């Protein structure tokens, strides 16, 4: 053999994610998508309380 | 004067009609083990068409009061009852009118009845822990006609209390 000409190894190959992110649908992420209507209606019976 | 309270009349039938269907059937949907609904009674599958009462109750002493109150809709049941009493109420309040004061006490008596609906969708929101039925959404709007003809129904008592203070002097 004559001498090594490119030098190689083991190395790691993954799906290599990108920025994925979500627009009007990231905002409503952190609490859900189902207490704000309850949040909601809650808002428009303590109004028809105080009305 | 009677568009108001024939409109009023509606949009309680209209909320007592879509209360009924909350109580009937496809109130939720799960995915059990393909698609199901569920109406707070009994779960029936998207072997298909089989149904069953899938409410059983068992699998600190919050947690059983929490399951307790989510057996049988101890909420949502007695929240259709007083909104047939309001409706009741106001069918009697609507011919021959002697008190005028049965009015406040049968508004009153609505709004509670709305109140305990949503605080009985909140239980069940609860209790649910994927989609949802349409009758939740039925009962979601129902319950914000009842909010809406609640305030017409005060509205409507305010002015017939403005206009016998008017007549009384």
């Amino acid at each position: 053999f004559s001498k090594p000409f490119m030098s190689l190894g083991i190395s790691i190959m993954i799906k290599k994610p990108q920025k994925s992110k979500p627009g009007v649908f990231s905002f409503l992420d952190p609490l859900a998508y189902e207490i704000w209507m309850c949040i909601v209606f809650a808002y428009i019976g303590v109004s028809v309380v105080l009305f | 004067r009677g568009v108001q309270m024939l409109l009023t009349t509606v949009g309680a039938f209209a909320a007592f009609s879509l209360m009924t269907i909350a109580v009937g059937t496809d109130y939720w949907l799960y995915s059990r083990g393909v698609m199901t609904h569920s109406g707070l009674w009994r779960t029936c599958c998207l072997f298909k068409g089989l149904c069953k009462q899938i409410d059983h109750f068992p699998e600190d002493t919050a947690e059983y009061f929490l399951r307790a109150v989510r057996a049988s809709s101890i909420f949502p049941i007695l929240s259709v009852i007083l909104l047939f009493m309001g409706g009741l109420c106001i069918a009697a309040s609507e011919f021959y009118k002697t008190r005028h004061n049965i009015i406040l006490s049968a508004g009153i008596f609505f709004v509670s009845a709305g109140l305990s609906n949503i605080i009985g969708i909140i239980v069940y929101i609860s209790a649910n822990a994927y989609s949802y039925g349409w009758s939740f959404y039925f009962g979601a709007l129902s319950f914000i006609i009842a909010e809406m003809v609640g305030v017409l129904a005060v509205h409507m008592f305010i002015d017939r209390h403005k206009q016998l203070r008017a007549t009384a002097r």
